[PDB]
């Protein structure tokens, strides 16, 4: 049916731009690979998982995702039952076969097109209604999902809250922030130092709360699109074609890929340092903590200690007056964390609490996080590039953040590429300048 | 140029008596040393307090002496300060604090002897390297 | 006409002006030698060969 | 008036402008003028900047003892970190010039404009009926500036760690980088130099091959360039004679005969290679560094047998141990 | 577009080729393997075995210090059971 | 005459053109590549640099290398049958004889290859601008792998053949010669970086200014291997760049010569710079800068900063990088900042 007199081999999948049926097999077979991975990987992780040992020290990135949702963990992120892990893994692994079946089917047996074998499923790219409608369906499916989280947190068990009053623990959220002023407030937050935008969420109430809003707002728009057509501008602005739509979704993922990179790198809440490693700023803070704690025990007065530059070996002031840790760590004075908060006062680090309220669990927490900073090599050798082999480790936060920046990036290229093609495809010159009617040749010379 | 049993002969106790480890214990120790020490004691130093290293001489002038299997083993159960005038098991991994330092839970007396032996065998092989830091890398 | 970097090709087969140029070159090289010497003699200090 | 705004939009988008001020241009042209003007003034008269937040001002402007090679625009303070530092955030300009205020105003405006510059490289291509993707080639050099001016600082937690705006200031960025990340031993950087070396290589390849296989239409004493007229129908070189020669240099099937496949390769190679180098700096901005083969090969007794990988580590320690003299107070360099 | 040589494609596909190379290729492989595994390679290139970098006690390097009497000096380095 | 028959045979159009040049090229070119691949897996650098340098010892593709001879050898050609190795092969290997082997052989291999280009060009009847261009890579190899060490104490300070073994050559040049601050090196990079730009920019400009000569999207097939019309709109390209950059080509003959010039001129300059580094006649410092830095302790530029980095590189590397000097630098003499 389709061969070289369509597209070139290395552009094969573009021969499916107008074969709805087969183009469904791909998406159903593909969606299988994602489920397959998630499942097959979880079991791989668990197969190697050692209970009495930090998750971040075992190269896990899925089991800690489950742990966060309050599953198989307890006090301080202690692993209680590995069954929920095994379950989530096997379930997925199975569904991958189910999806995979349909994929293979729709791509090599079933109808090569849909329009006739059912007008409901068949579609036309330029059919502004079918598009807004299918989009509308998905906008609901995603919307229900957003609530599927709100349910698990409020009814079915909770989530892992590191900020837990009694110290990190699975907690049931029964008071989601629904106040729009607060919720949507985050979006009006700066993305720079301090005000951190979305990544600045620091409590489960907002998380759960925000998700309620999204769940609703999403399904609302899901119905709206089912029951409508793009307006006037909406039509005279965009390009309506199979590629153009892709592109739009490409730039969308890209952007989400960058946001994800910063979330796993900066956020403490939705990415617990107990399961992942300590955040970048958290580890550098911990060093200051560790040594202020040490030397203070040796009889040094941290409050008045003067370092080489005359700035304050252990404690100094931020640009706005607050008391912070000294050293190169002055750049991370925006770090907040369970272990360090009890030492903060209304003006920043309180010289009195620091002087006699430091608790042992904090001293060893700081030591732990200090010796587990997100520094490592490709071949997985934890530490600074000049370190020696022995401690095989690279923070999960480092792995996640890098992988997702690469992906996010290439996707922005993917966007540009498919968007540039769509605009040329539309207007109709994505295959060369018309030898005869060469546009430039009809324009006056600027010379 | 090899790890002869001559090199694996390290002091067992304070009263001069020695013990001879085997290439199996060594490797095993080395593995355990990575599992629960390297994190902070990579290459014989101490990241969270660079003033105290694992040099045999340093362990010799410790109090009590920790430059022998018996010593180091005791330490790994009930750790103390360099003068021994204070127990630090709360902020240092040890058997009496495995609840706080999970990595120490598995560890059995067999394992403790290996780790201790490793600490006394390394400087014998590496020499100055074991004690010092980046200067010797 | 001729590009700037080819102006001297005007001699490729004019033995006369080829000798005439080259004579000028030698003059410059001989000239430089003579005068570079004088520069050194006007600044060299013989007061101590050690 | 057919309608002012309607006209405005027709002028902006007009393909009859000497310089195509596009829609992206409307954002580009102003941002780039701010960046350049501030730069030029900074580089010449700006006062010392306390880059390391340790009250140890580094002067990098001409009027303050610098020359072209040493002079630079110094990065914002480390005390500021990633905080936004616009002029209206300072008690005075004096304070703003001391904390490296100019640096941010420049990097932000440049990166902004340089992006729209890409957006424009699409727009004009659209308005002229030519295929897009040219802007996609320019995505590689841009993605580097981004990596070096924004990605690395975000990752490292401060803009003071971004590459300075100067010759020597750049060498500093490199030497230190190498020490903290061992970049030479990282796959992405290697692909980068492959793309750059390769580029220059191929650039010489094509360049030579083509110019060497030009059809004669010029005199013996007339520039071989004149043998081409702007707006020709047929080709100006024998691409079949070129391939004939190059095919014999190596071997036939290892030679291009399709000008289109040739030129795609010519573009694909460097762009792909630089894309990876940019991803290298952007990846090592989260401390996923190059291979660490320190003390890998050891002998039968346990002795450490050095490799060239170790000799590199010493050179690295020197940089580490000496960079930012007075900025460190603790053992590990985690910032 | 052609020269005397028999088009690779044909050869890499000829059952004759494989009947030959199924023998030849692995032959060379097992040979080279043996070259290393029999310790011969170590002697052909004077390359030290894991237990021949230093003498038991010594921690010094056998650095060749003079050109003309180098070979002689090298031999002496092998003497101290290095 | 046999000669013309010998010729006849050589210049015969085969799959892999031999030619007169081949009599020099292939022997060397193969021995060079062979010697590397050999040493890379079998020969050690223990007796030469106190370094493991082959797979057989445990080195990987990055850490492997054919290291230079000892510093004792001096500039000795180190012939297998020379006073050093004395006909012995194993010794030759341990004395880094394989370096001068690869070096000297490969050197001739590059002569042969350019000659080939020259010879094949002549036959095919095309201009030798491929040969002129290849002078740049020669200059580099000659100046760096020969001229440079010839000015130093010995071959020992020439770049060792290997991946990592080249990275230290870079770091060395920074630390000791402050090479990055050299006007000629800069021109060098300007050519290579700028050359890798012309490559990319011209390629993309062509692919996106093509005429339509087919009905498919994959426009590759749509090309006429047998000349005729320009396959891309040279007229459109001109207008494009003339509006986005302000400047634009308009003479493919010049545009292509430029592409030869830029990277070849670049590499030539970077060579001159190294030829000077042989005599150690480097571009290390700026005197006006040093004098003010001496008298005034508060004067600090990104230049002064760099020099301190060099001091560290030299002090911390020199010991294991120059074994023959039996360096011993007590911990207290080692320059170091605070804490680190
Ligand atoms: C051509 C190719 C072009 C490629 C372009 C790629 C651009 C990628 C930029 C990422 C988008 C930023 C979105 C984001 O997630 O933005 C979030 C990030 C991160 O913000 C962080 O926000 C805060 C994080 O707090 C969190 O983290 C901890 C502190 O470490 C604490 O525990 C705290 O409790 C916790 O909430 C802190 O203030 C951090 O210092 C940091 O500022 O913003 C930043 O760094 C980004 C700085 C602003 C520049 C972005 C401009 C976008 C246009
Ligand atoms: C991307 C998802 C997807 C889509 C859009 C389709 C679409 C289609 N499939 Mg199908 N298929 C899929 C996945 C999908 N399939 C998978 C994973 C498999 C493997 C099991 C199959 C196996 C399959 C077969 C064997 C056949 C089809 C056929 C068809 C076509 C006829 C419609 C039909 O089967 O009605 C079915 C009737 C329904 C409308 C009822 C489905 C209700 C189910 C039971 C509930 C689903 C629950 C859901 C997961 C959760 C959503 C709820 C949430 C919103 C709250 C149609 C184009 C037929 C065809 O080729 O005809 C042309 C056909 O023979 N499919
Ligand atoms: C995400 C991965 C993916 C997917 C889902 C598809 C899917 C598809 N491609 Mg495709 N493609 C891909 C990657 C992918 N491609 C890549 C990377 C390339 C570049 C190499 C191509 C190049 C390419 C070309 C050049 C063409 C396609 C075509 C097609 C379509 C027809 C399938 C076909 O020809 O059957 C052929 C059937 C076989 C030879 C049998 C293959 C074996 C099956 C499919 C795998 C079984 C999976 C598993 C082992 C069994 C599970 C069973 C279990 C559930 C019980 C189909 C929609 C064609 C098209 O355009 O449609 C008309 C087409 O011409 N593709
Ligand atoms: C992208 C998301 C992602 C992330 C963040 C991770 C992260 C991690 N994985 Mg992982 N993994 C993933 C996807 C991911 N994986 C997938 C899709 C698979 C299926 C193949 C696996 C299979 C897998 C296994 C089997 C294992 C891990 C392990 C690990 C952990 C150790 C990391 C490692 O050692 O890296 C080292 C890997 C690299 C250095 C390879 C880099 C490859 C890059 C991307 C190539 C780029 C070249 C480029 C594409 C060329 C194209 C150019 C050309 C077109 C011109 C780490 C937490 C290990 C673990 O859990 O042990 C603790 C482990 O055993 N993973
Ligand atoms: C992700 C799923 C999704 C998708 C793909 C769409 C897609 C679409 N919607 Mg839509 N919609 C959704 C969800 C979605 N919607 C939801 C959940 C709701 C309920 C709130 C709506 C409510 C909605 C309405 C009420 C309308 C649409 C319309 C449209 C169409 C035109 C939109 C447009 O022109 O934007 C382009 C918009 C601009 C010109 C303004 C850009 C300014 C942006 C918003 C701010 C800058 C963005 C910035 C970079 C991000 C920073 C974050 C910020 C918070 C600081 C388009 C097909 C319109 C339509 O045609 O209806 C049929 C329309 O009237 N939608
Ligand atoms: C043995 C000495 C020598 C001689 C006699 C020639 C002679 C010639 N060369 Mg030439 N050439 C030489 C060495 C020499 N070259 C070297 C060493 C190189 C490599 C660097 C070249 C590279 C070269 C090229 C690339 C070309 C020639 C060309 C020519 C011919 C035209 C000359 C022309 O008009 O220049 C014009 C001269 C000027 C208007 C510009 C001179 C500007 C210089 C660079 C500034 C330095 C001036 C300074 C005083 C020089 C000090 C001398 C120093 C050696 C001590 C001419 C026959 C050209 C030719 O073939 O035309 C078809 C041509 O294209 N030569
Ligand atoms: C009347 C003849 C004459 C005499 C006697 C001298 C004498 C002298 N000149 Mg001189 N000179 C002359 C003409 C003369 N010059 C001319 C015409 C010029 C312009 C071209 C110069 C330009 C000149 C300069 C620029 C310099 C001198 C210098 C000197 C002095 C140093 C001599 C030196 O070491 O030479 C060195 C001799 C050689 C370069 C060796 C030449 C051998 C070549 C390499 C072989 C050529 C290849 C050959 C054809 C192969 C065939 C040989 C066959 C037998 C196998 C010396 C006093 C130097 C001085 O100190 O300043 C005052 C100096 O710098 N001269
Ligand atoms: C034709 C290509 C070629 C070339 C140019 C070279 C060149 C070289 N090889 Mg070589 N080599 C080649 C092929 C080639 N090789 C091949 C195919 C092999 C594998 C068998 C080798 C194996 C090899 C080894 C193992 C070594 C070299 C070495 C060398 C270098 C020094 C050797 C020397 O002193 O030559 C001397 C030059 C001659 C013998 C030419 C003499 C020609 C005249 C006309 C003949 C006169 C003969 C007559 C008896 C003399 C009468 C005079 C009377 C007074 C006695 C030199 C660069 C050595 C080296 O790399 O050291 C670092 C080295 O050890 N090569
Ligand atoms: C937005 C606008 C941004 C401004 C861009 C400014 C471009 C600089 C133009 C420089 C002059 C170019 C020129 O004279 O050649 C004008 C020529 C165009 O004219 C040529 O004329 C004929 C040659 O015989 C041919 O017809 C050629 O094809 C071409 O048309 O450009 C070239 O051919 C050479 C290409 C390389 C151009 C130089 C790149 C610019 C790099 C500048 C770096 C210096 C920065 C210093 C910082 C202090
Ligand atoms: C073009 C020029 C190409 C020259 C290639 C020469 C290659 C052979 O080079 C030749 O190698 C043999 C060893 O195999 C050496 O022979 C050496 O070792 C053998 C033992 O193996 C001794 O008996 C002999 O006394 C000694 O000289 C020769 O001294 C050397 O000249
Ligand atoms: Mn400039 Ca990166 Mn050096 Mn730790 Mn701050
Ligand atoms: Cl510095
Ligand atoms: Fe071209």
């Amino acid at each position: 049916d389709q061969e070289s007199s369509g597209f070139a081999w290395w552009a094969g999948n573009a021969r499916l731009i107008n074969l709805s049926g087969k183009l469904l097999g791909a998406h159903v077979a593909h969606a299988g690979l994602i489920v397959f991975w998630a499942g097959a990987m979880t079991l791989f992780e668990l197969a190697h998982f050692i209970p009495e040992k930090p998750m971040y020290e075992q190269g896990l990135i899925l089991i800690p995702h489950i742990a966060t949702l309050g599953w198989g963990v307890g006090p301080g992120g202690e692993v209680v039952d590995t069954f929920p892990f095994f379950v989530v893994g096997v379930v997925h692994l199975i569904s991958s076969a189910v999806l995979g079946f349909g994929g293979v089917y729709h791509a090599i047996r079933g109808p090569e097109t849909l329009e006739e074998y059912s007008s409901f499923f068949g579609y036309d790219w330029k059919d502004k209604n079918k598009m807004t409608t299918i989009l509308g369906f998905h906008l609901i499916v995603l919307g229900i999902g957003a609530l599927l989280l709100v349910a698990k947190a409020m009814f079915f068990g909770g989530l892992y809250d590191t900020w837990a009053p009694g110290g990190g623990d699975v907690r049931v959220i029964t008071n989601p922030t629904l106040d729009p002023r607060v919720i949507f407030g985050y979006l009006l937050k700066s993305p720079f130092g301090g005000e951190g935008w979305i990544v600045s969420v620091n409590n489960l109430e907002d998380v759960v709360g925000g998700h309620i809003w999204i769940g609703l707002i999403c399904i609302a728009g899901g119905i709206w699109h089912i029951l409508t057509t793009p307006f006037g501008w909406a039509r005279r602005a965009f390009i309506w074609s199979g590629e153009a739509y892709l592109s739009y979704s490409l730039g969308a993922l890209s952007m989400m890929g960058f946001i994800a990179t910063c979330f796993v790198w900066f956020n403490n809440t939705v990415y617990p340092s107990e399961f992942y490693g300590p955040t970048g700023p958290e580890a550098s803070q911990a060093q200051a903590m560790t040594f202020l704690i040490r030397d203070q025990k040796l009889g040094a007065n941290v409050g008045s200690a003067q370092g080489p530059t005359g700035l304050g070996k252990y404690l100094m002031r931020s640009p706005t007056g607050e008391i912070i840790f000294g050293g190169e760590t002055m750049r991370f004075w925006d770090f907040r964390g369970p272990w360090l908060e009890p030492l903060r006062g209304p003006n920043g680090l309180d010289l009195n609490k620091i002087k006699n309220d430091i608790q042992p669990w904090q001293e060893r927490r700081a030591a732990e996080y200090m010796t587990h900073a997100p520094l490592g090599s490709l071949n997985s050798v934890g530490g600074v590039a000049t370190e020696i082999n022995s401690v095989n480790f690279v923070s999960p936060r480092s792995w996640l953040a890098t992988s997702h920046f690469v992906l996010a990036f290439f996707f922005l290229v993917g966007h540009l590429w498919h968007a540039g093609r769509a605009r040329a495809a539309a207007a109709g010159f994505e295959k060369g300048i018309d030898r005869e009617s060469e546009p430039v040749l009809s324009m006056p010379s600027l010379d | 140029a090899e790890l002869t049993p001559e090199v694996l002969t390290v002091p067992l106790n304070s009263e001069g008596k020695t013990i001879t480890l085997t290439e199996k214990q060594y490797l095993e120790g080395k593995r355990l040393f990575q599992y629960a020490c390297a994190s902070c004691h990579v290459g014989g130093i101490t990241k969270t307090n660079p003033s105290l290293d694992l040099r045999t001489e340093t362990l010799a002038l410790a109090t009590p002496p920790r430059d022998n299997i018996e010593g180091l083993v005791d330490y790994m159960k009930n750790p103390t300060t360099y003068d021994g005038e204070q127990e630090i098991a709360e902020v240092h991994p040890s058997l009496r604090s495995a609840d706080i330092f999970p990595k120490m839970r598995n560890l059995t007396e067999k394992d403790l002897v290996a780790i201790a032996g490793h600490i006394l065998v390394e400087p014998k092989i590496l020499g100055d390297k074991w004690g010092g830091g980046k200067v010797y890398y | 006409g001729l590009p700037w970097y080819r102006v001297h090709t005007v001699l490729i087969n004019d033995p006369g002006r080829l000798i005439a140029a080259h004579l000028m070159h030698t003059a410059l090289v001989a000239g430089w030698a003579g005068s570079m010497a004088l520069y050194e003699l006007a600044t060299f200090d013989p007061s101590d060969p050690v | 008036s057919a309608n002012l705004w309607e006209r405005f939009c027709n002028w902006v988008t007009s393909t009859d402008n000497r310089l195509y001020v596009g829609w992206f241009g409307v954002i580009m042209i102003p941002t780039l003028l701010a960046a350049t003007i501030c730069f030029v003034i900074a580089f010449i008269a700006a006062p010392p900047v306390d880059i390391d937040g340790i009250r140890e001002p580094v002067s990098g402007s001409l009027l303050y003892g610098n020359n072209i090679i040493t002079g630079a625009v110094v990065p914002s303070s480390n005390a500021i970190g990633l905080h936004f530092y616009p002029i209206w955030e300072a008690a005075s300009l004096d304070e703003w010039l001391y904390n490296g205020g100019p640096y941010q105003l420049i990097i932000f405006h440049f990166l902004l404009g340089a992006s729209c510059y890409m957006g424009r490289q699409w727009e004009l291509s659209y308005r002229l009926g030519m295929r897009p993707w040219i802007c996609v080639a320019y995505s590689a050099p841009l993605a580097s500036a981004f990596a070096v001016f924004l990605i690395y600082p975000i990752g490292q937690g401060s803009f003071s760690d971004g590459m300075p705006l100067g010759i020597s200031g750049t060498f500093n960025f490199m030497i230190v980088f190498q020490a903290e990340h061992n970049i030479l031993m990282h796959p992405f950087h290697q692909l980068g130099v492959a793309g750059v070396f390769g580029g220059a290589l191929f650039c010489a390849m094509h360049g030579s091959l083509v110019t060497s296989s030009l059809i004669r239409e010029t005199t013996e004493t007339e520039s071989a360039n004149y043998g081409y007229k702007f707006g020709q129908e047929e080709e100006t070189y024998n691409i079949v004679a070129a391939h004939g020669y190059f095919g014999r240099l190596i071997f036939q099937y290892a030679s291009f005969n399709n000008s289109r496949s040739l030129h795609f390769f010519l573009a694909a190679w460097p762009v792909v290679g630089v894309w990876f180098t940019a991803l290298g700096i952007s990846t090592m901005a989260f401390n996923l560094n190059g291979f660490n083969f320190n003390h890998s090969v050891i002998d039968a007794k346990g002795n450490v047998i050095n490799t060239w990988a170790d000799i590199i580590n010493r050179a690295n320690l020197g940089m580490e141990v000496m960079h930012e003299r007075n900025a460190h107070n603790f053992p590990l360099d985690l910032a | 577009g052609t020269t005397g040589e028999r088009p690779f494609s044909d050869i890499i596909t000829s059952v004759r080729y494989w009947v030959i190379h199924s023998i030849t290729i692995p032959a060379l492989f097992i040979a080279g393997w043996l070259f290393v595994s029999t310790g011969l390679a170590y002697d052909v290139f004077g390359t030290p075995r894991p237990d021949s970098y230093y003498a038991q006690e010594q921690r010094s390097i056998p650095l060749v210090t003079d050109r003309f009497e180098a070979k002689q000096q090298v031999e002496t380095f092998l003497e101290q059971l290095k | 005459g046999w000669f013309d028959i010998l010729d006849d045979w050589l210049k015969r159009d085969r799959f892999v053109f031999v030619g007169w040049s081949g009599i020099l090229l292939f022997p060397c070119a193969y021995l060079a590549l062979g010697g590397w691949l050999t040493g890379t897996t079998f020969v050690t650098s223990w007796y030469t640099h106190g370094l493991a340098s082959s797979y057989l010892e445990g080195c990987n593709f990055l850490t492997v290398a054919v290291s230079t001879p000892a510093n004792s050898m001096g500039h000795s050609l180190l012939l297998l049958w020379g006073p050093e190795a004395q006909g012995d092969f194993t010794r030759w290997c341990q004395l880094g004889g394989l370096w001068t082997f690869i070096a000297l052989h490969g050197a001739f291999g590059l002569i042969g290859f350019m000659l080939r280009q020259f010879e094949i060009a002549r036959l095919v009847g095309v201009r030798p601008y491929n040969a002129i261009a290849f002078s740049a890579p020669i200059a580099v190899f000659v100046s760096v792998f020969l001229i440079y060490p010839l000015g130093q104490s010995s071959w020992f300070f020439a770049p060792s053949f290997g991946v990592a073994a080249i990275f230290r050559f870079l770091l060395f040049f920074q630390g000791f010669h402050n090479w990055t601050l050299n006007p000629f090196h800069m021109m060098g990079v300007a050519g290579v970086l700028g050359g890798a730009l012309l490559c990319a920019i011209h390629g993309a400009t062509v692919e996106n200014t093509l005429f339509q000569d087919g009905e498919g999207a994959s426009t590759f097939r749509a090309f006429n291997p047998t000349q005729a019309e320009e396959t891309y709109s040279m007229v459109t390209a001109n207008r494009f760049w003339s509006q986005i950059f302000g400047i634009a080509f308009s003479n493919k003959r010049w545009l292509h010569f430029f592409m030869l010039f830029v990277p070849v001129t670049g590499l030539w300059m970077s060579a001159i710079g190294v030829v000077g580094l042989a005599l150690n006649l480097r571009s290390y410092d700026f005197i006006s800068q040093e004098i003010r830095a001496a008298e005034d302790p508060e004067f600090e530029t990104f230049y002064t900063k760099n020099l301190l980095l060099n001091e560290g590189i030299r002090a911390w590397m020199a010991p294991q990088d120059q074994p023959h000097e039996n360096f011993v630098f007590p911990e207290e003499v080692l320059p170091r900042g605070n804490a680190l």
